[PDB]
């Protein structure tokens, strides 16, 4: 019991594909929108490229890479790599590395701070590395 | 254009010698407008067997719909054409 | 020796346009399905916004934010700030400064935990402060 | 003053709705690329799933999971619940814990480290933990 | 077909007998091509009151263009077929 339409109006196209009470409808209007509505799912395969920009906000992806960058800011998950950037202040993980870098740190939390280890821990320092009781 | 003779017409046939007919006019219709000239405008073409298409032109005193109608058991193909709306194209059942 | 269809079935618009080998197919299902393919890229820029919602699990973009929210769990990637929610537990980084907020701190490794720093360190803490060897 | 137009050509087609200074163009071309452009948003709503690959490389979003999956990388935004994998090396945030696993950890800095607790501090290790000043 | 005697046409009229009188030809066109058939080869239907319509199918020495177009008050629906560009589809006003 399908419905099928397919307009073009002063408004724009209304494709809907309906049927008894689920349903696809698409529009693109000519107020400068573009919906799209389903039922259940939407998909969206490629071969090389899927990129969506707003004026240089990207998310971008390859075969490999994943890219959510904007001016300033970027996340690559690449494979095996994870880089997240605020220049400068970096959080890189690997297969077997976890290196926070930055300018300062602050870290604060309200009961218990479990830092454990099951080798040697290398701090180093400057001039103070105070504490209290 | 080949729109042969189908059945269930009506002929005016002369006899202009022994054994020679010949085909004149035809006095008969498929397609007419049985409402009263201000209701429709109807300026259309049946076609096929069965009769199921249009190639109709409706005005009435609000519109004007072109359209490409057809109906089988369980399909109703179109092609609609208003002046209001605009052009579409529909498949229901 | 190209080849362009656009159906309308009891299926629902099969929208296919074929090179001898490439192609752009896609479709509108009316079991309730979008799909879309291709053989090089897909692109979608707009001006303003670009949201996709699955009951309230956005990814909305701005000319400055990207965010991936959904009830209770969000990343803000804005200009030169990134925050990381679970509330209440926050990774906020900035342009010279990395913070960690939360309420307990697990810190586990297997092998070196390297903690420089190029000027001073100013620990603190309360009752316990304890260590093994 | 609108225009509608709606081709079919050897490159594709070519969907564009404008207004008088707006619009909405879509195109399908036949050298494998979909592109789609607007002048204020996109939007894609759905009921269950949104999946864009490119070769396994996911996108997907549910109800309440949000992935952003590769070979070997994901995020996996769950409610209450954030997971970033490279395996072996993890970063779980959950409501009231915030936990950091990995094989080694470097951690750099240029000026300041705080590291407050509002309660005890439980610090292990085995045979060094060296220092400096 | 159903295409009556609209207004404004012009015919011969026999008159048989007393009291009956009868319709034959049609002396009169609502389309014609205007050019000097080297410029334009118009295959056309107008239709309709007010003539908004054309089943039109013009060959100049450049081009094929199959076209249904309508014009009214700022609406111009179309539907054109080259064979240089494809198939169309237009909304204009």
């Amino acid at each position: 019991k399908a419905d099928h339409i397919f307009n073009l109006e002063e408004q724009g196209l209304l494709i809907d594909i309906k049927d008894d009470s689920k349903g696809c409808t698409t529009k693109l209007e000519s107020s400068g929108k573009i919906t799209h509505n389903a039922t259940e799912s939407i998909e969206s395969s490629a071969d090389k490229q899927i990129i969506e920009n707003v004026k240089d906000s990207k998310i971008s992806i390859t075969e490999k890479e994943i890219l959510l960058a904007t001016k300033k800011s970027s996340i690559m998950l690449s494979e095996d790599k994870i880089v997240i950037k605020i220049g400068n202040s970096l959080i890189i993980l690997d297969d077997s590395n976890i290196s926070l870098e930055s300018a300062t740190i602050n870290i604060k939390s309200s009961a218990n701070i479990n830092i454990q280890a099951s080798q040697n821990i290398d701090i180093k320092s400057l001039n103070n590395s105070i504490k209290a009781d | 254009q080949f729109i042969p003779l189908r059945n269930d017409d009506i002929i005016l046939i002369e006899i202009q010698s022994f054994t020679k007919g010949e085909i004149i006019e035809l006095i008969s219709n498929s397609a007419i407008s049985t409402k009263k000239a201000q209701q429709q405008l109807l300026q259309r073409q049946l076609l096929g067997s069965k009769e199921n298409c249009e190639m109709a032109y409706t005005q009435t005193s609000d519109s004007e719909t072109f359209s490409l109608t057809q109906v089988n058991e369980d399909c109703e193909n179109s092609f609609l054409i208003n002046d209001k709306k605009g052009i579409f194209l529909r498949y229901k059942s």
